[PDB]
RNA sequence: UAAGUCAGAAUCCAUGCUGGAAAGCAAUGUCUAAGUGUGAUGAUAAACGAAAAAAAAUAAAAAUUAAGUUCGAAAGGUAGAGCGGGGAAGAGCGAAAAAGCUUGACCUUAACUGCUAAUCGUAAUUCCAAAUUAUCAUCUACGUAAAUCUUUUGUAGACGACUU
RNA sequence: GGCUCUUCCUAUCAUUGUGAAGCAGAAUUCACAACGUGUCGGAUUGUUCACCCGCUAAUAGGGAACGUGAGCUGGGUUUAG
RNA sequence: AUUUUUGGUAAGCAGAACUGGCGAUGAGGGAUGAACCUAACGUUGAGAUAAGGCGCCCAAAUGCACGCUCAUCAGAUACCACAAAAGGUGUUGGUUCAUACGGACAGCAGGCCUG
RNA sequence: GAUCGGGCAGCAAUGCAGAUCAAAAGGAAAACUUCAAACUGGACUGAGGGGCCUAAGGGCGAUUUUGUCAAAAUGGCUUCUA
């Protein structure tokens, strides 16, 4: 709760609970982004979770439709109103609790590099017994007309196609590193240290 | 979608220009200037290189001529005409050509 | 928060049960007879509680009233050997919205004690059972050759293995305790 | 100069009064002491003195200002401690860090 | 209550190979190879000896002891299938109007007209690995072969069913074309 | 797949106990979600089997039911001392009791070597 | 039908269409006189490592039960040293919100050495960083592009607005 | 009460896809998903209703202060002749 | 209002009995709200509670253990905002009668019996 | 020594190993209830301004030391914020 910010990354994250989570971290003062979005989870049918999505769709301002809800049906937008909804948010304090949210679908750029965190609580093989029924929150938003499933799965494989550089340039020296650790100078200090209570 | 880049000739006429210009005779007709004493075909080529490279739709920036009607406005249209055709590159082959 | 004696170190394994023995007698209390003694075994949390179990059936069993009797005494019993598994047979009386009922109940645990606590928490969950309406009425240790439930003679092998299949992350003290971790746990 | 060289003080959290739906006591705050998790580890700075730092207009040639108190009581079995201040803290002071500090050292 | 551990055997007879690999099942004979991906359901499925294959579930409800042995039967009609095929026979029954048929020679698709003297032509495209065929000595028939149980038994479907009488007594018309012959052996 | 069972006489880690990071073996399975425990350096408990972790040591000379004492025995004649003590799981706990062990002196030595093992890899011959 | 699969509606969602001051975003034309102008005072729901990039899988594996990790971390100085740190230009690459990565004139710094610390008197924020931006005062530049009113059009119009 | 207009209900009149029949066809009846769209022109009556003449895929039943008088109308109802 | 009550098909209807209460009365709990639950009030600090709670809005357990439950209309509790007669090879308990290697049930077999 | 079984054996007849109950003779210990003795860390408070009093020990209800404070500093006022 006291790192700088936080970014979690939503997948197989169920909404309700990293909801309340990241709720009270932001509360408190916890600084969040949560990232693929499209990935959170949801336990039911998707049929349903998409009967549930329609049930709040048929909800609306009567005379003006234009006032009012707006019926989001992007991930972001969907796990957005899960949070404000536990958030006390026409109060001030409940204002700036939600400014400190940021919320995307898949992982942008500012957010490649820095490290992606967990919800332990909120993962749905920690939460949901196997043979549970559950949805991927990009499926609702499909059956509801969000049209950048497609896309964000493009991005993303592009995304992940860099990791493999990364992580394997970062292998490769930190074996190396690691290789020359093991030579007379330096084996010494190793077991200086180790003795020393490594 | 989001527009990635707009690459402009070297001839753009006078009434076109009068597009950005509420009157173009009490202004010193300043549009493009730049465009023209800086203009280097080998950056628009890479501009054109660039859009093969990143760019899922391709559209030419089109030029409505008013000069040839006997209305009173001379003020060109300038519109979006979206290009299709099968392949991103060849869109970007024919778009040059015009 | 009183504990018996023979009830596990942490007080969350199992319910507060106890099994009681309660003796009275006929209130006129004439000195020199041999008087008739009326012996009950109940289970109950309390001496108190206890000595209410008792009472309710001995006036439904008898004649006596309170004002009519007194408590000659109480006293708790204990399970011999709590190294061992055993099967419990147990017979109830409860009372259900409709009627009441006579069931026959098995449980594999190490104490009689072990065997009326789980069987309470399984008539809640399973039959809505509320205990004051519950009525032991005989108690057995199980001989094997009279265990007749499937549940428990399912137990009974020595090649006995359960993988575990999924391990629910779970710190070790709350010391431990972190909302968000950098990187996610696995099961196996 | 980059930073402060030495900080010698915890990070606390300001979570808010000690209240109940629609009463609070805003004489104990609620803290919650940067990996400080349960009661017993709560208990160990009991007595500690705890800041809050501030900044504004030139008071005396600091741009800061404090008000000064002390960690009393676990609250709850998280972590969570009261703490009583001078001056009763300020409201927005929720959202904010506060310097937990180790001074009180007695035999 | 919850069921500790259930097991189903399935035996590997001459000329088959299996693969199990995170749940996903490969079975190549003679006839050829089909896969299918139970990531579904929970159950362990053990590496196959030459022998046997060993399918497992732990600490389950009855519901979910239902989808052991399903899987395994479908493990069984992917074996049988690789080993002898599966070939169906569909009659094509008419009362007054002659149901004329198309197949082409690839065997991945028929037209069917004047199905009850109607005017217009279906369609219906057979499932992968799917075969139809008619010979002059067929009597009105058809005949769908192929290894894999449910693109055969489903093609048969789509042709029975594309054919279905609408917007009248079926009991008295009874025009169709409907699974003469099914599970045969090659 | 599946080669570590919980079975009559099995190596067990308790975790989340009074006892916590202590080895036991199991010599009943009470219900699915209890077994019995023993050891040499904890009581006979029933546990919840849900605090405690499988670990691939199988002792099958252990008997359903065992006497404390003969379990010890056995337990000693297996070397759950010995076998365990090697594992990279006591090798990094015990690396954890070390760090555990250590005064501001203590650190910022580990600091300046920690220093040192960084800048003077250059030292090629 | 319980897992698993096909068909399938004037339905639903899209596609098409009209709005779109969503105190949303992008591409592009021209301009922003004079300086990578300075001074003082200020504000920012939160600076004192507020440290940290594999990807995927949870009935997987030959094998590892917790970021219960790893890295950094010396005096909020000076004089030397220089492991190491940061980077002009230009040339490379980089687009989901282009955030930056390489090379590189050069700029800088840790061990070690000398001075300097004490009288900030047994505590009272350890007031210094980074990203933003307000106000007042001033030095240089006294220019550049464009718009509006007073005109014009009638493809528009109650008036504003709009096309020209 | 009608006129005008908008929206909602479904206990669906019609239209879509179906299940059922003492379903041969045609017509009809019972039921399901279902209002998405439609549900009219005149005699007499102040009429709501009712009854008739007609066209129609059908001429469904309702709600919204028994929807709707600073929207009309004023025939009815209820001052004073 | 609890309990008891008469007329009435019934009513947030109309009448009666005992004790309260609301009116004349705030505080916490039943989200909300005269008569419910705790509890009766001078100004103020501490501590420990009642009623009720402790995933977030919300103080306090995503505590630790049991049983039962998958809803293409789940469920979520006093006064309270309603549901009945009637049905289910959904799942789990229990009751009473039955079968089984002197080989059952079922299926396939074969001639009630038999593999 | 006696029973038993969710063992290994053994083709069977039988043995090895268990677990439960347990003779006389010995050992060594845990949990609960009650009642006592004593250590260390915190928070809130200091009402009153005596020489009187005694169970001969004390009681009568906080003292000590130190630091800072000249500047709008502290308290308040107007306005605003949570
Ligand atoms: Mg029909
Ligand atoms: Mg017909
Ligand atoms: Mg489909
Ligand atoms: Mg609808
Ligand atoms: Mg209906
Ligand atoms: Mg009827
Ligand atoms: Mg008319
Ligand atoms: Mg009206
Ligand atoms: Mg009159
Ligand atoms: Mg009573
Ligand atoms: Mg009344
Ligand atoms: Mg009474
Ligand atoms: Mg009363
Ligand atoms: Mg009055
Ligand atoms: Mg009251
Ligand atoms: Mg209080
Ligand atoms: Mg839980
Ligand atoms: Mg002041």
């Amino acid at each position: 709760m006291f790192d700088k910010l936080v970014v979690i990354d939503a997948k197989g994250h169920l909404l309700g609970r990293l909801a309340s989570y990241v709720a009270k971290e932001l509360l408190s003062g916890q600084r969040i982004v949560v990232v693929r979005t499209e990935a959170i989870n949801i336990s039911g049918s998707l049929f349903r979770n998409r009967v549930k999505f329609s049930e709040f769709l048929n909800k609306w301002m009567n005379h003006n439709p234009r006032r009012g809800v707006q019926h989001f049906r992007a991930p972001s937008r969907i796990f957005w109103r899960a949070v404000r909804g536990m958030l006390p948010h026409k109060t001030p304090k409940g204002a700036a609790a939600l400014e400190r949210l940021k919320i995307f679908e898949g992982i942008p750029t500012p957010y490649d590099r820095v490290k992606k965190q967990v919800v332990v609580d909120a993962l749905k093989v920690q939460r949901l017994r196997n043979s549970r029924p559950v949805c991927k929150l990009g499926d609702l938003s499909a059956s509801v007309g969000w049209g950048k499933q497609t896309l964000i799965e493009k991005l993303e494989e592009k995304r992940r196609a860099r990791a493999k550089t990364y992580h394997d340039k970062k292998v490769k020296q930190a074996d190396a590193r690691k290789k020359e650790l093991a030579a007379p100078a330096l084996k010494a200090i190793k077991d200086k240290l180790a003795q020393f209570g490594y | 979608l989001r527009a990635l880049t707009t690459v402009w000739a070297k001839t753009i006429d006078n009434n076109t220009k009068k597009r950005f210009y509420k009157n173009w005779a009490n202004s010193n007709k300043k549009a493009f200037t730049h465009h023209e004493k800086n203009f280097d075909q080998k950056a628009q080529d890479l501009l054109l290189k660039r859009i093969e490279k990143y760019c899922s739709v391709v559209r030419v920036i089109a030029h409505t001529n008013m000069s040839k009607l006997n209305l009173r406005q001379k003020k060109n249209h300038i519109l979006e005409i979206q290009v299709n055709g099968g392949k991103v590159a060849e869109k970007v082959a024919f778009a040059k050509s015009l | 928060v009183r504990k018996a004696a023979q009830e596990p170190k942490d007080d969350t394994l199992q319910m507060k049960v106890r099994q009681y023995v309660v003796s009275a007698a006929r209130l006129p209390i004439e000195q020199g007879t041999k008087p008739e003694i009326l012996q009950m075994r109940v289970f109950a949390r309390d001496e108190v509680h206890a000595k209410t179990k008792f009472w309710y059936n001995m006036r439904k069993l008898n004649k006596i009233k309170r004002s009519q009797g007194r408590i000659l005494s109480v006293n708790e019993i204990y399970e011999k050997s709590l190294n061992t598994v055993k099967t419990y047979g147990i017979v109830l009386k409860y009372q259900s919205r409709t009627a009441i009922h006579n069931m026959y109940k098995e449980y594999r645990d190490v104490s009689l004690n072990g065997a009326v606590s789980q069987l309470i928490q399984d008539m809640a969950g399973n039959h809505r059972a509320q205990p004051d309406t519950i009525q032991i009425i005989r108690t057995a240790t199980l001989e094997p050759k009279d265990i007749k439930r499937p549940a428990t003679l399912a137990m009974r092998n020595a090649a006995l293995k359960f993988p575990i299949v999924k391990t629910i992350h779970r710190p070790s003290e709350k010391k431990y305790r972190t909302v968000y971790k950098a990187t996610r746990p696995t099961t196996f | 100069s980059p930073v402060a060289p030495t900080r010698l003080w915890v990070k606390a959290a300001f979570t808010g009064f000690r209240r109940s739906k629609h009463t609070q006591n805003s004489n104990q705050a609620l803290l919650k002491l940067q990996n400080v998790n349960t009661k017993e580890d709560v208990a160990f700075y009991q007595g500690k003195r705890v800041v809050y730092i501030y900044k504004g207009q030139k008071k005396n040639g600091s741009n800061y200002r404090t008000i000064w108190g002390r960690i009393g009581k676990a609250h709850g079995n998280n972590g969570v401690a009261v703490a009583r201040f001078a001056h009763n803290l300020p409201p927005q002071a929720i959202g904010s860090v506060l310097r937990v500090m180790l001074y009180p050292n007695r035999a | 209550m919850r069921h500790l551990l259930t097991e189903v055997n399935v035996p590997i007879p001459d000329k088959v190979t299996i693969t199990a690999k995170q749940r996903v099942v490969e079975v190549k004979g003679p006839l050829g190879t089909i896969k299918r991906a139970f990531r579904y359901a929970s159950v362990d499925i053990q590496k196959p000896t030459a022998d046997n294959v060993k399918l497992q579930i732990w600490q389950a409800s009855r519901k979910e002891r239902a989808v052991l042995q399903s899987i395994a039967s479908q493990i069984k009609n992917m074996i049988r299938g690789v080993t002898e095929g599966y070939k169906f026979k569909m009659k094509l029954a008419f009362a007054h109007f002659p149901i004329q048929e198309a197949v082409a020679k690839d065997g991945s698709s028929i037209e069917i007209k004047h199905f009850l003297g109607e005017k217009r032509i279906r369609r219906i495209q057979a499932l992968p690995g799917v075969k139809i065929s008619r010979k002059d000595e067929e009597k009105n028939t058809l005949t769908l072969q192929g290894i894999d149980l449910n693109n055969v038994s489903q093609t048969c479907a789509l042709i029975h069913q594309s054919c279905l009488v609408k917007e009248k007594d079926i009991r008295q018309f009874l025009d169709g074309i409907y699974v003469s012959d099914k599970r045969l052996a090659m | 797949v599946f080669n570590k069972f919980v079975q009559v006489g099995r190596v067990v880690y308790i975790n989340y106990g009074a006892d916590k990071g202590k080895l036991a073996v199991i010599v009943n399975i009470i219900n699915q979600n209890r077994i019995l425990i023993d050891g040499e350096h904890i009581v006979r408990q029933v546990i919840p089997i849900r605090r405690v972790h499988l670990t691939k040591f199988q002792i099958d000379n252990v008997e359903l039911n065992q006497r404390t004492v003969l379990l010890k025995k056995k337990i000693a004649k297996f070397d759950l001392t010995k076998k365990y003590a090697e594992t990279s799981f006591a090798k990094k706990q015990a690396i954890k009791t070390k760090r555990a062990n250590l005064g501001d002196f203590d650190r910022f030595r580990v600091m300046v070597l920690k220093k040192k093992l960084a800048r003077t890899s250059a030292k090629s011959k």
